[PDB]
């Protein structure tokens, strides 16, 4: 019995210096960014280079 | 902000801003500073808070 | 080059600053609190005879 | 020379070690996504994704079946000061 999930799709993590905000009707946004609502800061001191 | 953010809008005269993801004062501050082009109202958050 | 300078946002900010500066040059010409170019100029006439 | 005739300046709030990429990007804010970075049966679905920020407001619509690269280019561009990456790193193990 073969499986169902076969379309492997990676992450589309983009970048923005300024402040953005992502919203979407129904599941259109969650399927791409999940619970993500506006933005982050990334607070770069923890570079862990 | 108890479990979420304040996804609201701001009507600056004729045009209307469509900001989202407000959890702290800094969030709203950066959102205003970014959209400063469209919205004809300057923002000024002193680093005090 | 129509695609080379991704800083077109900063360029538009520069142009908007120039536009606001021009609008300010329109003002501040109040030779008697009666700013010549902007404000309210009634298209007047000077008496000479 | 008149009252309240001033010139505004919008100097940065601060340039400490808190300035950088105001960006989660995907699948890492709150809960992971359902299709992005995850194997699916139907794949990417149709619809639109609102992206508000920097004055301009966009409504780029992502059709169904579109690869991650599709979203990568489409959500890029128009929005001022925005870049976009795309990767599909995944593991596998043949057993049984």
């Amino acid at each position: 019995t073969a499986a169902t999930t076969t379309i492997v799709t990676g992450y589309v993590q983009l970048n923005s210096p300024t402040a953005y905000s992502v919203s979407g009707t129904g599941t259109q946004a969650s399927q791409v960014f999940g619970n993500a609502s506006a933005a982050q800061k990334s607070s770069v001191a923890s570079v862990d280079i | 902000v108890t479990g979420g953010s304040l996804n609201f809008d701001v009507t600056v005269g004729s045009n209307t801003v469509s900001l989202a993801g407000v959890t702290s004062t800094q969030d709203l501050a950066d959102q205003l500073n970014s959209n400063s082009s469209k919205l004809g109202i300057t923002a000024s958050i002193n680093d005090k808070g | 080059g129509s695609n080379s300078d991704a800083d077109r946002a900063a360029l538009q900010k520069e142009v908007a600053a120039q536009q606001a500066e021009l609008t300010r040059i329109s003002d501040t010409t109040t030779f008697g609190g009666r700013k010549l170019l902007d404000g309210s100029f009634g298209t007047t006439s000077f008496q000479v005879g | 020379s008149n009252a309240y005739e001033t010139i505004d300046i919008s100097l940065q709030n601060a340039s400490a070690s808190a300035i950088g990429s105001y960006q989660v990007g995907s699948n890492g804010a709150g809960t992971v996504a359902s299709v992005a970075g995850t194997a699916t049966a139907s794949g990417i679905a149709s619809g639109t994704v609102n992206l508000v920020g920097g004055g301009q407001v966009k409504n780029i619509a992502i059709a169904a079946g579109d690869s991650a690269k599709a979203i990568a280019e489409k959500m890029d561009g128009a929005i001022p000061n925005l870049s976009a990456r795309a990767r599909t790193v995944f593991t596998a193990d043949v057993s049984g």
